[PDB]
């Protein structure tokens, strides 16, 4: 009741509670000491942690029972930012334990009683034409976001590359940041496909290495490397 | 004395008697030109020392 | 009410607050104490805040409820200038958390209770013929302000140059400025197509 309040006989006034402001970038957690119903109209266990936004109450006031464990700030994501939620919160409102959920871009949420971020707010990989990833899944048949649909098998890699903004699942894993190198006509690189163990020689546009492929070092003979770096024209450098 | 600039087209200006020969090693071609010409490298074109 | 004002036996002065004089360059930004409607006729949640301009009135003064934060200048752009607003406020008037929006030229606006330039009043990018743009679309299918509408897909990059008075939108990001080389014939430079490594 707002106005000037006259306690009773019987009851002893102990300190005003002040409503907390809720704005769209934050949302109050708390927990509950006992079994009671909200103003919302939701019965709470007791221990059960919740959280109260601008859409609840635009100023909600911890209540005698609610314990106000601190407010939580929004976290917010850009178009260009992904983030990794550890414990999710299913559609039964309990904590999914264990499990990872990965969140797209452009979705201001607020992180539930429960949840956190892996690693922050991290950059969804943008890649280039000659820029690229190789993975690792980390579990069998994502099958998923893949533009083939195709589905690898747990712990085998592959190859994304070209213009994608391609944000890493939670079955996968980077393993390193690929990069085309740059070869034009009778220049090239020393690839070794690992998967059958064989080394060839490309020649001719801009190899990027693939899934199972590793640039392979050709030792050459001793002696020739000093005939390879001195004799780079021997019609006109013959004297010595 | 200036260092050269290593992205430029190498070009040398062939005298009128002199005769200079490249060799586009990208296609296994020889040229050899002569007279007033300067002649411009290509991508692997190599002068003849 | 204008003129002396005797106070009540229940009524107790503090101060006289003063009203804030609002110029076309100003305007308040104050956020709301508790649920009310203000002189304007539109109920104000606990915590909301919003602008009061010279078309609302010519000088408010911060109501009783009313928490004046500051005074807001005026964010001008001049026909040469571009800004990108962090936080953009949407058709509802809830604050686009996360996204970003900019704004051409010559239209100065005021800054909503959210909204934050993400560098200042920065230049737009005018080219010569012979300047022009490297660009790096930070997402997919632009598509937009393009003379052909080609859309560029996510961290492909693109050519712009010529006369173009170009403002890089809030998808796109330009990667370094670029200037046409000089050359006359018999002269010239070794390119190397890296898409196709030639």
């Amino acid at each position: 009741t707002v106005g000037a309040y006259l306690p009773a006989v019987f009851e002893e006034v102990l300190d005003l509670v002040d409503a907390v402001i809720l704005t769209e970038k934050t949302a109050l957690h708390l927990r509950a000491r006992r079994n009671f119903r909200d103003f919302r109209g939701v019965s709470r266990r007791t221990g059960e942690e919740w959280l109260v936004t601008v859409q609840d109450t635009e100023a909600h006031v911890p209540d005698v029972h609610e314990e106000v464990l601190g407010v939580v700030p929004i976290t917010t994501l850009g178009p260009h930012n992904y983030c990794v939620i550890l414990d999710p919160v299913g559609p039964d409102g309990k904590n999914q334990l264990g499990q990872k959920r990965v969140v797209k871009g452009e979705k201001s949420f607020f992180l539930q009683p429960g949840e956190q971020l892996e690693q922050g707010i991290q950059d969804v990989y943008v890649l280039s034409e000659q820029q690229g990833l190789l993975l690792r899944a980390l579990q069998p048949l994502e099958e998923g976001e893949d533009e083939e649909k195709v589905s690898h098998q747990a712990g085998d890699h592959w190859l994304i590359r070209g213009p994608l903004e391609y944000v890493p699942s939670a079955k996968v894993e980077v393993v390193e940041e690929r990069q085309a190198i740059p070869l034009d006509e009778n220049e090239g690189i020393y690839v070794q496909d690992v998967k059958t163990g064989k080394v060839r020689a490309v020649i001719g546009s801009t190899y990027m290495l693939t899934q199972d492929e590793v640039l392979w070092e050709k030792e050459l003979p001793p002696g020739v490397e000093e005939l390879l770096n001195k004799g780079q024209d021997p019609l006109a450098d013959r004297g010595e | 004395l200036a260092p050269r600039n290593k992205t430029r087209v190498v070009s040398y200006r062939v005298p009128h008697n002199a005769a200079v020969q490249v060799y586009d090693y990208r296609e296994k071609r020889a040229r050899v030109v002569f007279g007033p010409e300067l002649v411009s490298l290509g991508p692997e074109e190599q002068f003849t020392v």
